[PDB]
DNA sequence: AGTGGATATTTGGACCGCTTTGAGGCCTTCGTTGGAAACGG
DNA sequence: CCGTTTCCAACGAAGGCCTCAAAGCGGTCCAAATATCCACT
């Protein structure tokens, strides 16, 4: 009779991704540490998105706010845009939804 | 030791061309500055070499 | 035999530094005095290039005081050790 | 046609710099369908896939 | 292998992202705001990049500190700089 | 064409050198007024390093300010961008916010004085 | 022989480009027989003709 | 004994992407004080590191020991 | 969007050979050290 | 004739590789919740 809370079930994906990217054997005592760092990072991300949306003048969060945040983080630049990172790190099912593409008589989706 | 005199008179090879007050002041100041640097660095070099050879001789003597 | 370019670059950065510090206090006639400064600096570089000197050897200038202090300490230690050994 | 010509004329340097005429829709289509490939160092240069090799 | 030590995953799990978990987290944290259609995908991408940075930093810290197995202090010292670099 | 471009480049370089000398004098004044009452002495290499690094960091500050201004569709920079630029650590964030409160009460004083002058 | 090699290479490149374009265009080719013949003749080899 | 307005004005204008973007008066006032706070913070960090050593003077080493984290904060 | 029904998911149960860590041996090869010898006074 | 710098002989540990034995459990098969989801209304 196993019991798993949704929080740990959600964090296990990123914990396993960390274990795969480490390419080294890791002690079990680091899992809770990585989970706490992920929680703190999510808190700071939510706060930064909130203040950026407040400064933008709207209540909703738009992709330009996340682009500005990633640019301040040093990940996205003018030359290396967000589309490059999406193509590098995301599968096709998400690229079809994020990056606009034209087909069948200049039909563009999504509308950009 | 031989390059120092020549460079020295280069001082008066500049005085005959520039004539403005503040330019002459800057010339004199930075020239005496680089001269002090030259003298101190060469003296430090000589003392360093002498101290190295003296240390070698003294450790040989104690051994 | 001309000198090595190590002391050359040492002198050039020292002269750039002293030009910068004497310009920090300069207020009037900014650009032409520093133009003349760089001109005469390049001229002194040429004059040093044309000069000849018997060869000599040493190392970088950043480790002069540290090496001097280490040599002073070693000299004092060796002197006191030799004195003790001689007394014995 | 430009990509094919650059691939066939210059075999060791088939990369072409992306211009304003190449709007993002067509470039994204070609990159998604595996027809074109970005330069590994700068995404501003693209090349054609060597199907004959 | 001891239960305390976990070997590196030879095969990576499926690249499917937990969109529902991210939506629930963003709702329980800031319920007054509303996320757009596919903002969770960008949040997932940012999390992937953060995890990659943390992983490489912890790996180099563990390999530089005379250790073949990643310990707690290694990932701790890595997070103390990665969390500060990830905010802006 | 290339000669005039190179002379303009050298003029900009001399301008940059003058700015470097001015900021170096300023940071020297600051460092040598803080060192004495902080019971320690400074070396000239540290002064030059801090000068160069302040000069290089001013460019990053300008870049971030222009980015924040463009994000809000504003061609001119206001206090909100300077407050956002300081959001990395909350200590200097509160410092800059209280300084903006001081600037705000100064603006209130100027507006009150201007209204008093208009009353006369 | 060199002309044969060059024509074979060009034909292979054109075949693969056309196949990828027809795939990415998201069109139903089975309804149009004129395109069906092409998409059925694209995969076969060129040198064995 | 601080930064001047024209100094930082030139510093920000010569480093901008476009000269069409202007700087207001309050932003220019905040910029000089931010630079002053940054330099005094660097100085006090270096001297606190030197006190952690209790050495004879502050030279390049104590500066570079605290240098990276400072700009990582700013 | 609250309500819904269905079907793939998986985590605890159970067991064997693959897995790694610890220890011992033993080898082939560079280095630090002592010494004989040529050179300088 | 004698002290000093230098190449040569030599012990060593040093590292690198090989082998075996013992403790562990991951992987494979398998249960019945249960939760992802797609559109139900």
């Amino acid at each position: 009779r196993p019991r798993q809370d949704p929080h740990k079930a959600g964090l296990s994906h990123y914990v396993k991704l960390f274990s795969f990217y480490a390419k080294m054997p890791m002690e079990r005592k680091a899992l809770e540490m990585v989970e706490k760092c992920l929680d703190k990072y999510f808190q700071h991300l939510c706060d930064d998105l909130e203040v950026f949306a407040a400064h933008a003048g709207r209540k909703t969060v738009k992709p330009e706010d996340l682009e500005l945040l990633m640019r301040r983080q040093g990940l996205v630049t003018d030359q290396v845009s967000l589309h490059v990172l999406v193509e590098r790190h995301l599968p096709l099912e998400y690229r079809q939804l994020l990056i606009p593409c034209a087909y069948s008589g200049n039909s563009v989706f999504p509308a950009q | 030791n031989i390059v120092l005199p020549e460079f020295e008179k280069t001082h008066l090879e500049h005085q005959q061309r520039i004539e403005s007050k503040v330019c002459k002041a800057a010339i004199a100041t930075f020239y005496v500055n680089v001269k002090e640097q030259f003298i101190k660095m060469l003296k430090e070099s000589q003392m360093l070499t002498n101290l190295k050879r003296k240390n070698a001789k003294m450790i040989s003597d104690i051994e | 035999q001309p000198l090595s370019k190590s002391t050359r670059d040492h002198l050039q950065t020292m002269m750039e530094s002293v030009i910068m510090t004497i310009l920090s206090n300069s207020i009037k006639e900014k650009e032409e005095i520093q133009y003349h400064l760089n001109f005469l600096k390049k001229r002194l570089l040429q004059q040093c290039e044309t000069l000849k000197v018997p060869p000599k050897k040493m190392e970088d200038l950043t480790n002069v005081s540290s090496l001097l202090n280490m040599e002073r300490a070693r000299d004092k230690a060796n002197e006191e050790g030799l004195a003790l050994l001689q007394e014995e | 046609e430009i990509l094919i010509n650059r691939l066939f004329d210059v075999p060791h340097d088939p990369y072409v710099k992306i211009s304003d005429s190449f709007w993002p829709p067509y470039v994204e289509l070609l990159l998604r369908n595996g027809i074109a490939l970005r330069h590994p160092e700068d995404p501003t240069r693209i090349r054609l896939e060597a199907f004959h090799q | 292998m001891a239960l305390s030590t976990i070997v590196s995953q030879r095969k990576q799990i499926k690249r499917k992202a937990p969109r529902g978990f991210l939506k629930r987290v963003f709702k329980r944290k800031k319920p007054q705001l509303r996320l757009e259609k596919s903002g969770d995908l960008l949040v997932h991408l940012n999390c992937l990049l953060f995890v990659h940075r943390l992983a490489e930093e912890s790996r180099t810290n563990a390999c530089a500190s005379k250790c073949r197995v990643i310990n707690k202090e290694h990932v701790l010292a890595a997070a103390k700089v990665i969390l500060k670099k990830s905010r802006g | 064409m290339e000669e005039e471009a190179e002379t303009e480049e050298q003029q900009r370089f001399s301008y940059q050198q003058r700015l470097k000398a001015a900021v170096h004098y300023t940071v020297g004044c600051l460092c040598e007024e803080v060192a004495l009452d902080k019971e320690m002495q400074f070396s000239k290499q540290t002064i030059a390093a801090i000068s160069e690094l302040t000069f290089r960091q001013c460019e990053n500050f300008a870049k971030d300010l222009e980015m924040f201004a463009r994000h809000a569709k504003r061609t001119t920079i206001n206090t909100e961008d300077v407050k956002l630029l300081a959001r990395r650590s909350n200590s200097l964030l509160k410092y800059i916010t209280d300084k903006s409160e001081e600037i705000a009460q100064i603006n209130l004083e100027r507006k009150a004085q201007k209204k008093k002058k208009s009353e006369d | 022989r060199q002309n044969l090699q060059m024509e074979i290479k060009i034909t292979t490149v054109i075949q693969h480009v056309f196949q990828n374009l027809i795939l990415g265009s998201k069109v139903n080719w089975a309804e149009d027989p004129a395109l069906k013949e092409i998409v059925l003749q694209l995969e076969k080899n060129v040198d064995m003709m | 004994s601080g930064f001047r307005k024209e100094l930082v004005s030139r510093l920000l204008h010569l480093h901008f992407k476009d000269d069409k973007t202007k700087v207001s008066g309050d932003a220019l006032q905040l910029m000089v004080e931010l630079l002053k706070v940054f330099v005094v913070e660097a100085a006090v960090r270096g001297v606190r590191q030197a006190q952690a050593e209790d050495a004879l003077r502050v030279d390049v080493d104590q500066l570079e020991k605290v240098l990276p984290q400072l700009l990582l904060d700013f």
